[PDB]
């Protein structure tokens, strides 16, 4: 994932209480500015473009209570099942699909960093950092596990197939180390990033490009 | 029609289609298929996803996200049918992300667990594959984010 | 293999981004106006986030990091 920096809360949030009242009373689209200009308009899980989006409670109140109506435990999650399909990825995969997860093992983007936890390979797959041990390295496989990073086709296939399209463009750029002098290339670097910044898969290219 | 690509080889499959639509013109076709290759000649209008449910029951029949009329075979078998492009039964087919976790275990030098893997990979596939220029750029982009991490580090401190 | 072609030859769309480097290697990098139609054709055709887009915009960036290297022709030139 990226770090999405919590902002403020939204105010419909406040209206709406958890236990009081069920989630479905306050409305989705109110919540969706906070959380879609946190992440930017991409998921909280797995980076998909929020074309199929939902309002997703990180724990759920089903579960983890977690105050359903906590602005926090609220994420710009990925996927939508109202108008049905067969979606087994990220956010719905988590409370369906997986099942049997602790919550407080899943690592939150908004609070913990997944550039330490998390590592996108140019093969598309995401493994766990390197040198990770004990605890730290468990987060990081239990989240892969319920967020499906590696699992259904449709992600894994796609964040292979933008990393694979990029890697010529990292090989010329690095090719010119010696041609060009420090500051131009850390420009040239500093386009890339940029770059990326307005791409889907935000990290994956981050990690095929900066090391 | 049922099961168009019955029989049928890829290139057939490629043009199996345009050419039914070409000599009826005015025909109203309604065909199923589960090759993406016969998909690769369709709009993405023009196909409905039969994913039932534990009963059989489906409610609404729906059309791929992305469009199929002029993508690569491979594509279309990853997005839409959920296969992958290379087996997952495999051990061979996992050698490049075995290899390259391995030369960024060790910071991105090929040290020897990379190179048995590296001529693991040469004898399999070849000098000529797709899998060893991979792995040649992999190991170059690691040499050379080293040396770059090097002249930002002395840019820096 | 099978001697089968990714895309399928029978339809134009398959040539699009053939076309695209053919065109923008005709005018050495720089997207024209020729290559620049035949860009949102394929943004048209094509999804925003597809493959095909993907590697359109790469072959761009790509003859735009070596044009910086004939641009720095321009630096040494004459
Ligand atoms: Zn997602």
């Amino acid at each position: 994932m990226r770090e999405l920096a919590r902002l403020e809360r939204p105010e419909i949030l406040d209206q709406y209480i958890a236990g009081q009242n069920d989630w479905m009373e306050i409305d989705q689209s109110a919540v969706w500015p906070k959380l879609t200009e946190m992440q930017g308009g991409f998921c909280a899980y797995c980076e998909c473009r929020l074309n199929r989006c939902h309002i997703e409670h990180f724990r759920p109140r089903g579960k983890f209570p977690a105050l359903t109506f906590i602005w926090n435990n609220l994420f710009g999650s990925c996927g939508d099942s109202r108008k049905s399909g067969g979606w087994s990825r990220c956010g719905i995969y988590k409370d369906n699909g997986a099942g049997a997860y602790n919550a407080d093992d899943l690592i939150k983007p908004d609070e913990e960093n997944p550039d330490d936890y998390l590592l996108f390979l140019t093969t598309g797959e995401v493994v766990p950092a390197i040198g990770l041990t004990g605890r730290a390295l468990k987060k990081a496989q239990e989240t892969i596990r319920v967020f499906n990073l590696n699992g259904d086709i449709k992600l894994f296939g796609s964040r292979r197939t933008a990393v694979q399209a990029i890697m010529p463009n990292v090989e010329y750029l690095y090719t010119l180390l010696e041609e060009f002098d420090e500051d131009d290339w850390n420009e040239m670097l500093r386009d890339e990033l940029e770059k990326i910044e307005s791409d889907e898969y935000k990290t994956a290219l981050k990690h095929a490009w900066t090391f | 029609i049922d099961q168009i690509e019955l029989h049928l080889h890829p290139k057939w499959q490629q043009e199996v289609i345009l050419n039914l639509r070409s000599a009826f013109p005015n025909i109203q076709f309604i065909i199923t298929t589960h090759s993406p290759i016969v998909l690769s000649t369709i709009e993405k209008r023009c196909i409905r996803e039969f994913e039932p449910n534990d009963d059989g029951d489906q409610s609404f029949l729906d059309s791929p996200d992305m469009q199929t009329k002029g993508s690569e075979n491979a594509q279309i078998l990853e997005q839409v049918m959920n296969v992958h492009s290379t087996p997952p039964g495999i051990a061979e087919s996992h050698w490049l992300g075995n290899f390259e976790l391995l030369l960024l275990d060790n910071s991105g030098e090929l040290d020897n667990h990379s190179q048995v893997l590296y001529d693991q990979i040469k004898a399999h596939f070849g000098i000529d594959s797709i899998e060893l220029k991979k792995a040649d750029s992999l190991i170059r982009i690691n040499k050379m984010k080293n040396k770059l991490n090097k002249i930002r580090a002395e840019k820096g401190k």
